């Protein structure tokens, strides 16, 4: 098994944070790590500008910031999850940015447990060591010296084995640590006084205090007041020598503190964030002395407004407030003085996207175009919604656009400030006053016919070329300077201009024209009875309108004629197919090599390449459209020209160095456009419809906020609705029953139901618990509102969802496995099987199958649907009398969480026994274990790549591929399911699935790649797991030694480390797995250094065979 | 919860126990039975049925289901674990030694054996093809246990009756086929001072403890303990934490996955749970609830450190929670003597191998289909999983 993991969605999700000046000592800065990747801001007026992003070869798990004495900028930081620490510092050489990497090192011990509570690490404020406390019972202190290269740590061994966290004081004249332990007589905080030269602590400066018991985080106050604050979940404390005060404020006893920050210099103003979005501020009241230090008077908490789920704070400049969230959008607060309404001081600013907890995912297409777009149940709690994910890039009702071009009556503003709309009977003018628009007809210009060019030639002097007659006219000077009406009075469709010359083609009659101001004269009148659809001229280049080579199509046939200029006789004949006469054909020149599209009116384009030195007709790749006439035009985006397509699924054709792609703009129709950059609309063109005038990154993504977590979605084309399975989470009203906190998109759903199951007519809910209620949404697939919300049973879960045909029903079902559990319990005890059905607004429960256990996985099987009912797996049969009935029974499970088929066969992942794969056998009736996984492996997520080969995930951010022993005997040499690849990949895998977001459309280019298959992990990453062949793995696997012997690490980490599979019991290097971001890497490097990869190896093994196999490789992502 | 637990991870992500796996599997505990099919009886050279001591699962790659097992007649058997097969699991039988087996111990990473016997010397072995490597010399009495460290495969140390504590290396010379002693620790354990159980924490480390002195002694392998000229001193020393007056001595050494935590069970039929890896010599926990009366009994660990199984005299396994000692444990009926050397398989956390004096060697499994569909009596399931009360 050889496969190819790509990032389709970097990792959105933020998991710390830190502030200081590290790309210069002036500039502020923000670095966020959302996870393997690291965001350097800087924080101008107007909020955070991007300046450069790296990419770490690791988790990014310890973030800290420090200016040791005798540097200017800050020093940051970084240790990642597989213990890779190192020192990085900001270094702009000119133009070129670059992080180089002052010290590295392992920081990994042999023996020691990994602590409880997570990596905790911490740097000396006078910045003279740092401090982790990676493992329980020790703490590693790795010297700041300038020799210590290698981050030489040394371990100091402490008789508190369980420690809670660890700061540094402030203001103490050594080093000394402040931490919460935890012995059996209860949570405590002792101080020690570390010192580098005996490499041990010391006493502390104050003696152990006995803190509340569920003390969480330590945070050090500055010089000015000095000493700890210990804030817990009831009370927060304040620790230094002798003095002690303690609150006890109501206003956070709702839920516990998490996140902390400091907002002045001198430590008198806190941030503080919590699980429920509140973002309380813990002020220090600041009390002089007649003689001594400013010691503090009481501390003061307060409440500033409800935020995202915080999981890092960072007090920016002047009052904005940046709020990471791993379960939500890290927005941007601004801490109003003043309080605006409902008791709250934060307003939000800059909400930034965040796919986060991707719990579950399909894929679809809405427009039936063959490109499905994802959809994930993304969030979670109270920030859940239904982001929208797609590929790729004003309805005023007007007939037929017979033309439209910008009119540039402005002197050299550049701005069309004039726009000539026609139709096929009337033409009015938008005057463009800015961004004003209003329809007022130039007088230099008729509209009793239909106009069908009106371009500029020379001297700022237009022409208007309309139907059945041109008349040019001069629009600054105002005079006719030139109307030479056309002898042939016929109707000009075809009507080319470009600089100072004008070549028309009036239906089949082609003149050479030397078409200059004052001077139109018709030189040639060459006719021919074959009539002239499209033709246009254009020079090569810089030059004014000189194109020694032309061609020209034909109608039975539509043979581009191509002709050498020197010699206009035959050199090599040239035949096309097609009968259909063209829409449009376009000569196109992005790249040195040049390509001529031919828009057939059925979709289908043939883009030849031609060529300056030959023109002949290259190969015919055909790129299918809509029966929609498609109609070819360049655009003007950026320095270099470029075209766009336009048909009933519009195209921009942004073609790539030795590459043309066709990616598809999000245009619902297009046929006639016009280029503009104005101010109102500098991004989208002027961009007209079918029969309405509008105007106008790679992954687009939408947001529908459901306000509360979201578990499982389907999709039912039947219906066009979906299936989302969100649950809201209710506090136990005081007087009985339940009491939302905020209106989701359960309560604010159109005709909701409340389930009535009659099964368990056999669990006390106290005034203060917090009981969930899950619902079966129903979103419509166009306007995304809740057509329905069944809310279930009480304490009963919703785990599992499918919609599918079952037996010989017609009808498409909602089919949900649910699942009771009640706090007592362990493990749920009963569960039910409840399908619905969609019929028109409303769901009906058809059947009920009540369960002994919980349904954690379904999926349709052959038009019956199998269950795995806690740790069983059973297949049922829809029988006529619509009622679910028991078949295939299979007792060999522990706990298996997810099911997956494909024809036969089932791949049955378990909670720790890894893969097991199942077979139905038809006659037989009944179940058998072909093959099955040994070796644990703590499975997340499971799916079928092939017949053979069965990926997986473990939940240790692990990938696996298991493939069937084939070459064995039956007898328990064939039941071994053999590991083939092996790859870290960083991130917790939560679903699989088929598909991909890139359009096929029987796109039969040979494809390297074959099948595709998405996944969305924890942090928002989305990848394209494929299969490659033996040959091109092999060369791939080569190409990524080189790179990784060429390109270097921003943090000096090892490639073939980082992606080991790593796991608490064994580590094992990566096996049949091409990582596809350091072989899409190779595009970004310079032609000199690329060279070094490509020497001394296909045959040749020159830079263009490797260049070509990474960009077809790349468009798959 | 263990449902709550799986319900919030895609929502939440990894979040750390504290133990090696990610959610709490104490629910699941009380389904181990034993089916009638592992009841294989160690049957000794002349035909009775013989006990068998000292047992203990492989590591090799594709054959980590192996587990090997010994008897008072010197019969070493390689078992097949996954298969269901009476006659098909011994794959393997020879006769190691002609005076009783006393510890086995699996070269880490290889199809490799050590036998630690009566004969007061030790073979190595290659179960791959039937041989005898070498035969190691130079104990004055019988030995009690050998252990390999897991990130050096070719050491491995060796502590006798007799009371010294010797170091072997495979690659240093073969000299006549009789392995020599490269570290030795003369006298290591004296107050009949046999050294009950030796162990390796890391590649230098070595862990010991004594029948009689009763104080658990760290080594470092560095150092040559052979020129020493006077009782050796352990690098750490983790003294009797108990209150029984009487000469104690512990039977067993364990350590967890990450080598910190070391359980040794004692005399007093306690399990005291040290630190290695800081200054609390004090023991963290104590788990009691069993009779450690022999010295043949020893435990083993899940293989996510979160679950200790231990033998005892009362012919019962007992395992409890490496998190809650004061819970009552899980007790594993259905011996009938006392249950020796027990083997948790690493490489599967179903498979529980209970060894037993009864010339019983008993695979427990899990059975979570608990109302499956027949029944077959109590014919079919030999052993019983029930918590204490």
């Amino acid at each position: 098994s050889y496969n190819y993991v790509v990032t389709a969605q970097k990792p959105t999700a933020v998991n710390g944070c830190v502030t200081g000046h590290f790309t210069s000592a002036e500039d502020l800065n923000l670095l966020i790590a959302k996870n393997t990747r690291l965001e350097i801001y800087v924080v101008t007026a107007e909020g955070l500008r991007p300046v450069k992003e790296v990419g770490m070869y690791g988790k990014i798990a310890v973030m800290e910031l420090f200016r040791p004495k005798g540097e200017s900028k800050d020093l940051l930081f970084i240790l990642t999850a597989k213990y890779n620490a190192c020192i990085l510092e900001y270094k702009q050489s000119g133009e070129s940015i670059d992080i180089i990497t002052r010290a590295h090192g392992n920081v990994q011990d042999r023996i020691g447990r990994p602590s409880e509570t997570g990596i905790i690490g911490i740097i000396d404020p006078e910045c003279r060591m740092i401090g982790l406390r990676l493992y329980d019972g020790l703490f590693k202190v790795i010297p700041l010296d300038r020799d210590n290269k290698e981050l030489k740590a040394f371990n100091i061994r402490l008789e508190e084995l369980h420690v809670i966290d660890v700061k540094f004081l402030y203001g103490c004249q050594a080093p000394t640590i402040c931490f919460v332990y935890q012995d059996p007589q209860g949570r405590h905080v002792k101080t020690y006084e570390v010192s580098l030269r005996e490499k041990e602590f010391n006493k502390g400066p104050w003696k152990q205090e006995n803190v509340e018991a569920e003390a969480s985080m330590v945070i050090a106050v500055p010089e000015p007041f000095g000493g700890a604050i210990i804030i817990g979940q009831e009370s927060i404390t304040y620790h230094n020598g002798d003095k002690y005060l303690a609150i006890a404020p109501p206003i956070i006893k709702q839920s516990t503190i998490v996140c902390h920050n400091r907002v002045d210099p001198n430590g008198s103003r806190y941030l503080l964030g919590d699980m429920e979005g509140r973002l309380f501020m813990l002020l220090l009241e600041k009390e002089e002395q007649m003689d001594g230090t400013v010691t503090l008077k009481d501390l003061r908490v307060e409440l500033l407004g409800e935020t995202s789920i915080a999981e890092c704070l960072t007090y920016l400049d002047n009052g904005v407030v940046f709020v990471g969230s791993r379960l939500g959008d890290s927005q941007l607060v601004k801490l109003n003085v003043d309080s605006n309404e409902q008791g709250s001081y934060v307003v939000a600013m800059e909400t930034f996207t965040n796919l986060g907890p991707i719990v579950d995912m399909c894929v679809v297409d809405l427009e039936r175009q063959g490109q499905g777009q994802l959809v994930t149940c993304s969030g979670a709690f109270k920030e859940g919604s239904l982001r929208i994910i797609r590929n790729g890039i004003a309805s005023i009702d007007l007939p037929g656009i017979k033309g439209l071009w910008p009119l540039r009556s402005d002197p050299n503003r550049e701005t069309d400030d004039t726009l000539v709309l026609s139709f096929v009977g009337q033409t009015r003018v938008l005057m463009l006053n800015g961004e004003e628009v209003e329809e007022t007809e130039l007088m230099g210009f008729v509209d009793d016919q239909q106009t069908f060019f009106c371009g500029n030639v020379a001297h700022q002097q237009l022409i208007q070329i309309t139907s059945a007659s041109v008349r040019l006219v001069s629009q600054e000077p105002k005079a006719l300077v030139s109307e030479w009406k056309e002898p042939q009075a016929k109707n000009i469709s075809v009507a080319s201009c470009n600089s100072s010359q004008v070549v028309v083609a009036v239906g089949r009659a082609l003149y050479y024209l030397q078409i200059h101001p004052q001077e139109l004269r018709q030189i040639s009148h060459t006719e021919m009875e074959h009539e002239v659809a499209c033709l246009d001229i254009t020079p090569l280049g810089d030059s004014n309108g000189l194109s020694p080579l032309c061609a020209i199509g034909l109608w039975t046939d539509i043979s581009a004629r191509i002709l050498k200029l020197p010699s206009f006789e035959l050199l090599h004949k040239e035949m096309l197919g097609g009968e259909i006469i063209p829409r449009s054909i376009l000569m196109t020149t992005f790249e040195s090599s040049h390509y001529l599209l031919c828009a057939l009116g059925d979709g289908a384009l043939f883009y030849f390449g031609l060529n300056i030195e030959t023109g002949l007709l290259s190969d015919r790749k055909k790129v299918t459209l809509g029966t929609q006439p498609t109609v070819l035009r360049t655009f003007r985006s950026l320095s270099t020209t470029n075209v766009f397509a336009c048909s009933d699924r519009p195209t921009v054709i942004y073609s790539s160095n030795h590459k043309l792609v066709f990616s598809n703009v999000n245009l619902k129709e297009v046929n006639y456009m016009c280029p503009l950059n104005s101010d109102g609309y500098p991004d989208s063109l002027a961009l007209a419809n079918n029969s309405t005038l509008t105007i106008g990154q790679k992954l687009h993504i939408r947001t529908v906020p459901l306000y509360e977590s979201p578990r499982k979605i389907c999709y039912q084309e039947v219906s066009q609705c979906f299936g989302v399975l969100s649950s809201r989470i209710e506090v136990q009203d005081t007087s009985g029953g339940t009491t939302a906190l905020r209106p989701s998109a359960s309560t604010q759903a159109l005709s909701s139901s409340v389930s009535s199951s009659k099964l368990f007519s056999s669990h006390e809910t106290s005034f203060g618990e917090e009981v969930e209620v899950h619902n079966l949404l129903i979103i419509d697939q166009h306007t995304f509102e809740v057509l329905h919300a069944h809310q279930f049973l009480q304490n009963e879960y919703a785990l599992s969802l499918v919609s599918c045909k079952l037996g010989k029903d017609p009808n498409t079902y909602f089919i949900v496995g649910t699942a009771m559990v009640y706090p007592e319990e362990a493990e749920p005890k009963q569960g039910r099987i409840v399908v619905f059905q969609y019929s028109d607004g409303k769901l009906q429960t058809v059947a009920e199958k009540e369960v002994k256990g919980a349904v954690y996985s379904m999926v349709e099987f052959n038009g019956k649907l199998l269950a795995s009912i806690n740790s069983t797996v059973r297949l049922y049969e829809w029988t006529t009398e619509k009622e679910l009935r028991t078949e295939c029974n299979h007792y060999n499970n522990i706990m298996a969480l997810y099911l997956k088929t494909k024809g036969d066969f089932i791949l049955v992942g378990d909670l720790m026994r890894s893969v097991l794969l199942l077979a139905y056998k038809p006659m037989e009736g009944n179940f058998e274990e072909i093959a099955r996984d040994f070796n644990p492996n703590w499975m997340s997520a499971v799916e079928i790549l092939d017949d053979d080969n069965f990926l997986g995930a473990e939940n240790a951010f692990n990938l696996f591929v298991c493939q069937k022993d084939s070459a064995a005997t039956t007898d328990e040499e064939r039941q071994h399911l053999q590991e083939v690849g092996l790859f870290h990949l960083g991130e917790f895998v939560n679903v699989f699935c088929h598909g991909s977001l890139v359009m096929q459309n029987l796109g039969e280019t040979s494809t390297p790649t074959q099948g595709s298959v998405l996944f969305g992990t924890v942090n928002g990453m989305i990848g394209l797991v494929t299969s490659l062949s033996e040959s091109w793995y092999n060369l791939l696997l080569d190409m990524q030694n080189r790179l990784n012997k060429v390109i270097k690490s921003v943090g000096k980490i090892e490639h073939s480390f980082w992606r080991s599979f790593h796991t608490e019991r064994k580590t094992e290097p990566a096996t049949g797995f091409i990582d596809g971001d350091l072989i899409e890497s190779f595009l970004d490097i310079s032609r000199p250094k690329m060279q070094e990869v490509v020497a001394n190896l296909k045959r040749e093994a020159t830079a263009d065979d490797l260049i070509k196999v990474v960009e077809e490789l790349t468009r798959i992502h | 919860m263990l449902f709550n637990s799986v319900l919030r991870q895609p929502q939440l992500g990894v979040l750390r126990n504290g133990w090696s796996s990610q959610y709490p599997l104490q629910s699941l505990l009380t389904g181990y039975q034993c089916s009638g099919n592992d009841e294989h009886t160690s049957y000794g050279e002349t035909g009775v049925p013989v006990p068998p001591f000292g047992c203990t699962f492989s590591s090799a790659p594709n054959m980590e289901h192996v587990l090997a097992v010994a008897n008072e007649e010197g019969f070493v058997r390689l078992y097949n674990t996954e298969s269901q097969s009476f006659r098909k699991k011994c794959f393997k039988e020879w006769m190691a030694h002609w005076n009783a087996v006393f510890d086995l111990a699996w070269v880490p990473g290889e199809l490799k054996l050590v036998t630690a016997a009566g004969d007061q010397t030790a073979k190595f072995w290659d179960v791959k093809a039937g041989e005898l490597i070498g035969t190691c010399k130079g104990h004055q009495c019988s030995l009690k246990s050998v252990a390999f460290s897991k990130f050096e495969k070719a050491v491995f140390c060796t502590g006798g009756r007799d009371g010294n504590i010797m170091v072997w290396d495979t690659r240093c010379n073969k000299k006549d086929g009789f392995y020599r002693q490269v570290n030795q620790i003369s006298g290591a354990h004296n107050t009949q001072q046999s050294v009950t159980v030796v162990l390796f924490q890391d590649e230098n480390t070595l862990v010991s403890a004594g029948a009689v002195d009763g104080i658990i002694k760290v080594w470092d392998l560095r150092k040559n303990y052979t020129a020493y000229r006077q009782e050796p001193i352990a690098s750490k020393s983790f003294l009797y934490p108990g209150s029984s007056t009487r000469k104690l001595g512990y039977s067993s050494l364990i350590l967890d996955s990450t080598g910190s935590t070391l359980f040794a069970n004692c005399t007093d039929d306690n399990i005291y749970m040290f630190n290695m890896t800081g200054l609390k010599t004090s023991p963290v926990a104590i788990f009691n609830g069993h009779q450690n009366s022999t010295f043949y009994v020893k435990s083993s660990l899940s293989p996510d450190d979160q679950f200790l199984v231990s033998g005892s005299s009362d012919e019962a396994a007992y395992i409890w929670k490496v998190s809650t000692p004061w819970q009552p444990p899980t007790v594993l009926l259905g011996h009938s003597q006392e249950v020796t050397s027990v083997c948790w398989c690493p490489s599967d956390f179903t498979k529980i191998a209970t060894c037993s004096d009864d010339n019983t060697l008993k695979i427990w499994r899990l059975n979570r289909g608990l109302e499956e569909k027949p029944g077959g009596d109590k014919l079919s399931t030999v052993g019983w999983a029930s918590q204490k009360k």
